[PDB]
RNA sequence: UUCUUCUAA
RNA sequence: AAGGCGGCCCCCUGGACGAAGACUGACGCUCAGGUGCGAAAGCGUGGGGAGCAAACAGGAUUAGAUACCCUGGUAGUCCACGCCGUAAACGAUGUCGACUUGGAGGUUGUGCCCUUGAGGCGUGGCUUCCGGAGCUAACGCGUUAAGUCGACCGCCUGGGGA
């Protein structure tokens, strides 16, 4: 996230600007990964279940497409 | 004193504490405050407002050099992430750069172990 | 949408810098089969080729280290 | 409460000045009902308030009320292990509230004859800026700033 | 932040 | 094959699959005993030792705290060569073969249409999810069966004691 801040550019741009490019690489939650040791299992557990997830929320969400509430 | 006009604004803003440390361009260090000697403890020295009056006292421990220029490097994941610097701004120093280097490794050293709190 | 599927290259070349400069980001991080669309054949042949130009230094490991 | 905002009831305004703001501090130093004598005791301080001072009745009164009311308060929240005081902007309603008691609690305190001697005397030394009720607004405003990292 | 246990038909 | 395998490069090397043919001619399947492989922890000898971390020490916490939390920290984790032969070694589902409605995918070949674009039409391998008949105590399984059958093996016989 090098930002160099433009040629008459306000303050509060470029910081905002700094927090987008900071949230697209990833750094806040890398290092929070990386706080602690995770094993294995815990990394192939919490994988799995991030997939089922995705998954029965997709489907969740195209059978609650369907049928009306009112 | 000598004056010099460009600098590098360090940020170690952790968890517990941040560090603002004020250098030249080569790292010879000119100046420096923390959350934890802004008078702040414990629960009160991990704040975003703790970090902005260290940056408050940090600029002026570097105001007989004469800097008006200043770039800022930010490490660590903090409170003290994003509220450093609007103070530093606060300061009277135009800004140059916002340059995040948090040491990310490729998978080097191992962690410690979870807190199973 | 693959790119790689249209031309149709049996190989990435690494040493197309400007080709594989379109598929890193701005901090050097090899970008996603999700949001370039890469066929993941090809998304193997352009991590390998990617992983060989860092080696030579024709791109950087990250934008930070110097 | 939990359902729903109220609408407040409406006061009365004082006989003597016509002030909404004066009728709501005779309430408050009112004990038991005794709307009489409270009438009494504030027409009696407030009679030698601006004999020490010149002005009208209601705009001296307002000097003494200037210097004892909060601009912050706190409030506690306790999300975590201890208390959490988060200083909290109080509304001008309160802020007009908080220190027609905090006037009246400090003349309680003084040990002066009559009330209307305790309470002429604490808010000439209000106007003044001194006595108990500007020294509750500062450990009021102490305390805020000593919390101020909580938002 | 810590925060245990309760027989008889 | 299972355990398992993750920068990049080279050397040696096993398996799978596909497309067309060519060829051998039942050469097959399963398997007691047997043999081989087999995570981590552990053991032996010799190295290595950054980080992590049993044990242990100190600090807290608590009624106590031989714990969780903290600050340290040794075997260990790493490498070579041996040994151990165990795990919720799990899909809690032995292997092999045949048949039985479908849908949405992933991955990996291959044929065809003018590739008139990343498309259109097929045909193989592997894999994920939903689900019909059927089955099942139910949960569910459901062409990768726990459906319908065949071959062979392993195993079960109330809970403790074990
Ligand atoms: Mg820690
Ligand atoms: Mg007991
Ligand atoms: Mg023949
Ligand atoms: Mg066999
Ligand atoms: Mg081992
Ligand atoms: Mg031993
Ligand atoms: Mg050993
Ligand atoms: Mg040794
Ligand atoms: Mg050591
Ligand atoms: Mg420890
Ligand atoms: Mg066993
Ligand atoms: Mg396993
Ligand atoms: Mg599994
Ligand atoms: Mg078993
Ligand atoms: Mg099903
Ligand atoms: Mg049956
Ligand atoms: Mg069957
Ligand atoms: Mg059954």
């Amino acid at each position: 996230p090098v930002i160099k801040v433009r040629e008459n550019e306000p303050f509060d741009v470029a910081l905002r600007r700094f927090k987008r490019s900071c949230e697209k690489a990833g750094v806040l939650a890398e290092v929070r990964r990386r706080e602690f040791y995770e094993k294995p299992t815990t990394e192939r557990k919490r994988a799995k279940a991030s997939a089922v997830k995705r998954h029965a929320k997709k489907l969740a969400r195209e059978n609650a497409r369907r049928t009306r509430l009112y | 004193r000598k004056q010099v006009s460009d600098g590098v604004a360090h940020i170690h803003a952790s968890f517990n504490n941040t560090i603002v440390t004020i250098t030249d361009r080569q790292g010879n260090a000119l100046g420096w405050a923390t959350a934890g000697g802004s008078g702040f403890r414990g629960s009160r020295k991990s704040t975003p407002f703790a970090a902005q009056v260290a940056a408050e006292r940090c600029a002026d421990a570097v105001k007989e050099y004469g800097i008006k220029n200043l770039e800022v490097m930010v490490k660590g994941p903090g409170p003290g992430r994003e509220s450093t610097i609007r103070a530093l701004n606060a300061a009277g120093f135009r800004i140059t750069n916002i340059t995040d280097v948090t040491p990310i490794p490729h998978n080097g050293c191992r962690p410690p172990k979870k807190r199973r709190v | 949408f693959c790119r790689f599927t249209a031309e149709g290259v049996q190989e990435i070349d690494y040493k197309d810098i400007a080709t594989l400069k379109n598929y890193i980001t701005e901090s050097g991080k090899i970008v996603p089969s999700r949001i370039t669309g890469t066929r993941a054949k090809y998304q193997r042949q352009l991590a390998r080729a990617i992983k060989r130009a860092r080696y030579l230094s024709l791109l950087p490991y990250t934008d930070r280290h110097q | 409460p939990r359902r729903r905002v109220i609408g407040q009831r409406k006061i009365l305004p004082d006989p003597k000045f016509g002030s909404e703001l004066l009728a709501k501090f005779v309430n408050i130093l009112m004990v038991d009902g005794k709307k009489s004598t409270a009438e009494s005791i504030v027409y009696s301080a407030l009679e030698t308030l601006a004999q020490r001072s010149g002005k009208s009745e209601l705009e001296a009164f307002e000097v003494a009320l200037e210097n004892v009311r909060p601009t912050v308060e706190v409030k506690s929240r306790r999300v975590g292990g201890s208390t959490y005081q988060v200083p909290v902007e109080v509304r001008p309603v309160r802020r007009n509230a908080l220190a027609m008691r905090w006037i009246v609690e400090a003349a309680r305190k003084r040990g002066d004859k009559s009330m209307a001697l305790r309470l002429a005397n604490e808010l000439s030394d209000a106007a003044e800026n001194k006595g108990t009720a500007v020294k509750k607004r500062e450990d009021v405003h102490r305390m805020a700033e000593a919390n101020k990292a909580f938002a």
